[PDB]
């Protein structure tokens, strides 16, 4: 019944909130799904500091639930804090899945070939070759081609 | 013994006639649900010989 | 240490202004311990029994106050003290009526699968004692006869405590079900047998149902009239339909081929 | 060598995918 | 199988339906049959 | 009811012979 | 003591022999299986697999004890070793310590002696390549172990052998991960090791922080590889989800998925028991009287044992709700019938019309109905007596009056006469019009629209039900 | 490399999924071939 908690006004109860969420999110993956309704209201506000932490709880029960794109879509406003960890799963299942969107939007961008081009957020892009540095940095010679193959720019 | 059909009535000392004569068309289904039995009953025989 | 919180709690509190300031004295709490999942050491949930006092008293508060909110918010933290992961704590007084308090809104609420699966924790300690949950349950089993009138006789005597702004919700849902329930169908029921359900005296309920129904008003007695009603026929309507599944049956013939 | 092979995989799905068309289209001319 | 969860833990019936209903009411019955005839 | 009537005799003859047709001729063979 | 004495010697051969080469031509096959073909999995040996282990737990499972065959739990977990070309001596050296047993008496190590013993695989250095060869080479031994139930020091080691798997788990999740197959024919055993988990843990304690460990293995399974796994770990979740309260019921909507394709077989189905449990507390029986019968329809042959019989205990408890129920002594079993008995009292009584005869089998049966937890039913089912006997009474009577029908059904009041038909026409249990003066109750019996509705529905499921049959036995024909 | 050789195993996942769901549309292609030769044969009958 933690989730009748979000009805306090106050903010600083929010980041203890999150901060009870992502520890038993594992049991309680389920228990997130029928408040995603109350999340919208702290990813939508402005004046909500912790809506980039916001972002990250909503893409994991989206995650449960079986939802990809719908986790992009808070993937790309989590803020920072989001690609800020590069541990475990959700890591390499988000940029596999941001990069396969990005990859065939830049197919796209190809056929263009010039004019009324998509706008592409700086986020979704700068993943890309920031975690390209990392096939940089660990000298990994084959995977460091491959995302060059694979934005086709 | 149904060599005449209907119905009577005591106190108003009414004899009231009706009939439906035909019985066929479910005899065409009853028929061939009682035989369809020893149908199952005899795939019963295949279905455990080849398992057993 | 800390404190002072249930000093205000025997007195009660003259108006919303000390529930207020006795909300804003347990958002300490709230910032200290939170809510969960502390452990301990379990002296450390001593206090949390302290506070399941003051929430208990937080629901009859916000029952008090009315406010529907505020009564979901209070009762999802008593319920989850009574199910957090260590079942052992000092028994509490409310522990029974408190799920009452919500069972019996929660059926002026109408939800049939919560009911069931509200009492599924001990199933066989409601039947066996907690008067204050047997007669939610003997509520139900009047719901299905339905009652009207047994929970008519049982709506004087509860002991409750707190029903009583329940139960002025549970009448008027009742109500509305007289009228509902009494047609269709029936052909006629004479003015002052319904006068026997309706209670009062000469009620304008009954006046505001002869407009709310319509349905007729009738001397001296009632009406169905006309007829029973509307006459579902309901010939060549279900031709249609009769036609269509006939449609995608054939349909399935094709599938096969 | 891994995106050469991740680029090999889906040949045989495409070449499998007009074979699809393939079979029941001559099926149902060879009823014919 | 015996796998999973198992290890954890004409004919005579559709008259015998009718039988249970002979069970329950009515006895057989003899007896009764028999006194209800001097009772009134 | 015919439908249903023959429905099970085509998955009788069919099934029947075609699983002892399956099994017990690949059995010889390896 | 001589004629026993003769008598111990011929034992323990026995097994030497078969539970020699048993794990040897089915683990050995499959280590051949596990290098290619690997279609799918398949990896038959995997069903030969779980007759394998199905079949030491009737006999002879491990030990035991006995003190002479209690030495094969050291033996197969010892050498590897190493690799293949090495390996040839290690299987020479299993049948050196024939020769051992036959000429001196058997050593017999276990408990404490466990301990390095588990730990020799990782003291070989290594098996190196199949890690599920090394899970089953040291869960054979444990697996029947649980049976001994000595509960003092050795469970611990039953920690420690989660431990050690979970050892052999983070092999299994770091290493391969592209064709993986380990991982399928590892999904059996990490099913029938969570199982076991629970087991042991409900001779303990329930598993809060286990569950946690479980829901990181179930969500990660999807969308990464998920074979036979994650349709396991479900069950898993469910199983004692539905002992322990709450909100377990709507977390299956989340869930599915289905998850397709359902297996194993019938293991698919008791999950359907499960959740028919669980949308019963939702009171919708057309949805469960389906996944109740589908139960017991896809569940063949048995034995054993009571399972199997429990599953159709709650059958027929949402029929009974229903108010069509057959007569339940048609899958009447020996074995079931004793267990039975007061139960079949209790639905006896149901569908009579009588209410008193109902609620004297509550007072007299109830104690057998605390230990199933079904008084679920018995509070809700009164509903269904009274209209049942409303039933009757309306098609048997012509022209009923509400004041002499309160004394055959103990209704016992003029007013709930009324409150039971009320509701009755509310729910369209009867067509008769009433007439409150006196008041009376007269019925009226329609027809002839009848046939135009009812079998057209049945036919939507008859026609499609055969055309799926035609489907399903031309998909099995065109194999070969 | 995180990139990487744990992220390439969702890469060349596709390629294990995919051959797996080509391993069933395989299998949908060879009993079907089967008619085929079958159907073949039922025409190479009324030549004979």
């Amino acid at each position: 019944g933690i989730i009748s908690l979000l009805d306090e006004d106050e903010p600083q109860l929010k980041e203890f909130a999150l901060h009870k969420l992502n520890a038993v999110v594992n049991d309680f993956w389920a228990e997130i799904s029928e408040s995603v309704d109350k999340i919208e209201v702290l990813y939508e506000d402005e004046g909500f500091r912790s809506r980039q932490f916001a972002a990250l709880v909503a893409s994991k029960v989206f995650y449960h639930l079986g939802a990809f794109e719908e986790s992009l879509n808070y993937a790309l406003g989590a803020g920072d804090l989001f690609n800020v960890n590069d541990n475990s799963e959700y890591v390499e299942t988000i940029i596999a899945k941001c990069i396969d969107h990005y990859t065939k939007q830049c197919v796209e961008n190809a056929d263009l070939p010039e004019g009324e081009k998509k706008p592409i957020d700086q986020r979704l892009e700068g993943i890309v070759n920031k975690m390209f540095q990392r096939c940089l940095d660990d000298h990994k010679y084959k995977q460091a081609i491959g995302i060059a193959l694979e934005t086709r720019r | 013994d149904k060599k005449f059909h209907g119905i009577l009535d005591q106190g108003e000392g009414v004899l009231i006639i009706f009939d439906e004569p035909p019985v066929d068309k479910t005899y065409e289904a009853a028929l061939e649900t009682i035989q369809n039995m020893s149908k199952v009953v005899d795939s019963l025989y295949n279905k455990a010989k080849k398992l057993t | 240490m800390y404190e002072q919180l249930k000093g205000e709690w025997n007195r009660k509190s003259p108006n919303l202004s000390k529930c207020g300031e006795e909300l804003g004295r347990l958002k300490l709490v709230l910032l200290e311990l939170n809510f969960l999942p502390t452990t301990g050491t379990k002296l450390t949930k001593q206090q949390l029994i302290l506070a399941r006092d003051i929430l208990e008293i937080g629901a009859q508060w916000s029952i008090l106050r009315k406010d529907i909110p505020s009564f979901e918010r209070y009762m999802a933290q008593l319920k989850c003290y009574y199910f957090d992961y260590k079942e052992q704590l000092p028994e509490s007084a409310y522990m029974h009526q408190l799920l009452g308090l919500n069972l019996l809104f929660l059926l002026s609420q109408n939800r049939v699968a919560e009911f069931h699966t509200e009492l599924e924790r001990l199933p066989a300690k409601d039947i066996q004692t907690n008067v204050y949950i047997k007669h939610p349950v003997s509520l139900e089993q009047y719901l299905m006869e339905g009652s009207y009138n047994k929970v008519f006789l049982a709506k004087g005597n509860i002991p409750a405590e707190s029903y009583t702004f329940f139960i002025d919700i549970l009448l008027d849902t009742i109500r509305d079900e007289i009228a509902g329930c009494i047609e269709k169908a029936y052909e006629k029921i004479l003015f002052t047998e319904a006068t026997r359900i309706l209670f009062f005296n000469t009620p304008k309920k009954m006046t505001d149902y002869a407009k709310k129904r319509g349905w007729v008003l009738g001397p001296n007695n009632y009406y169905s009239f006309a007829s029973q009603q509307q006459k579902p026929e309901d010939t060549t309507i279900p031709s249609t339909e009769l036609a269509k599944q006939v449609i995608e049956y054939a349909r399935q013939l094709e599938m096969i081929v | 060598d891994l995106y050469s092979r991740y680029k090999k995989l889906q040949q045989e799905l495409e070449f499998l995918e007009v074979q699809e068309e393939y079979i029941k289209d001559e099926q149902k001319n060879l009823k014919k | 199988m015996s796998e999973k969860k198992q290890p954890v833990d004409e004919d005579n019936w559709d008259d015998d339906n009718v039988e249970d209903d002979f069970s329950n009411q009515l006895r057989a019955e003899l007896e009764k049959h028999g006194y209800k005839m001097e009772t009134s | 009811y015919l439908a249903s009537l023959i429905r099970s005799v085509v998955a009788l003859h069919n099934l029947i012979n075609n699983k002892i047709a399956n099994r017990d001729a690949e059995k010889k063979e390896g | 003591p001589p004629g026993g004495g003769e008598q111990e010697p011929p034992p323990p051969p026995a097994p030497q022999d078969v539970e020699m080469k048993e794990e040897a031509a089915t683990g050995g096959g499959s280590t051949g299986e596990a290098d290619g073909k690997t279609a799918a999995a398949a990896a038959e040996h995997s069903q030969r697999e779980l007759d394998t282990v199905t079949l030491e737990d009737i006999k002879e499972h491990v030990k035991q004890l006995e003190k002479a065959v209690s030495g094969k739990e050291p033996r197969f977990v010892l050498r590897a070793l190493r690799m293949l070309p090495s390996t040839s001596r290690r299987l020479n050296h299993y049948v050196l310590y024939k020769a051992v047993q036959g000429f001196f008496t058997s050593n017999n190590a276990t408990r404490d002696f466990l301990l390095p013993f588990l730990e020799e695989p990782m003291d070989t250095e290594a098996d190196l390549q199949f890690r599920p060869r090394t899970g089953k080479a040291a869960s054979t031994p444990l697996l029947p172990e649980v049976e001994a139930y000595l509960q003092l020091l050795v469970v611990i080691f039953m920690m420690n052998s989660k431990r050690y798997k979970e050892a052999q788990k983070i092999s299994d999740d770091l290493m391969q991960k592209i064709s993986t197959q380990n991982r399928r024919a590892l999904d059996l055993v990490a099913a029938k090791c969570y199982y076991y988990h629970a087991r042991v843990y409900e001779f303990l304690d329930k598993l809060d922080v286990v569950r946690s460990f479980l829901h990181a293995r179930l969500r990660t399974a999807t969308l990464r590889h998920d074979a036979d796994g994650q349709a396991t770990l479900l069950n898993l979740l469910l199983r004692n989800y539905l002992h322990y309260s709450l909100y377990d019921q709507a977390e299956k909507l989340v869930s599915k998925s289905v998850f397709p394709e359902q297996a194993n077989n019938n293991e698919w189905a008791r999950y359907l028991y499960y959740t028919g449990r669980i949308k019963a507390i939702q009171l919708e029986y057309s949805e469960a009287r389906r996944t109740m019968t589908n139960a017991l329809r896809k569940a063949p042959q048995h034995t054993a044992v009571g399972f199997k019989q429990t599953v159709h205990k709650l059958l027929i408890v949402v029929e009974l709700l229903l108010g069509e129920i057959p007569d339940r002594l048609q899958f009447r079993q020996p074995s079931l019938k004793r267990s039975l008995m007061p139960y079949f009292l209790l639905t006896q009584a149901v569908r009579t019309g009588n209410l008193a005869k109902f609620n004297q089998v509550l007072d007299q049966f109830g104690e057998k109905f605390q230990a199933d937890g079904t008084y679920t039913l018995i509070i809700r089912l009164r509903h269904n007596v009274i209209k049942t006997g409303v039933r009757m009474i309306s098609l048997s009577y012509s022209r009923i009056s509400l004041a002499d029908i309160a004394q055959k059904l103990q209704l016992d009041s003029p007013e709930d006469a009324e409150f039971i038909v009320a509701k009755a026409i509310r729910d369209g249990v009867i067509e008769a019009s009433i007439n409150h003066e006196k008041g009376y109750v007269q019925s009226k019996e329609m027809i002839d629209i009848y046939s135009t509705r009812e079998p057209q529905l049945a036919f939507h499921q008859r026609i499609s039900f055969c055309l799926d049959i035609h489907n399903m036995s031309v998909k099995a024909m065109r194999f070969p | 490399l995180e990139e990487g050789k744990a992220g390439s195993g969702l890469r060349q996942y596709y390629l294990s999924k995919i051959e797996e769901l080509q391993l069933i549309v395989n299998d949908k292609s060879q009993n079907l071939r089967r008619l085929q030769a079958q159907r073949n044969e039922l025409n190479a009958k009324v030549r004979l």
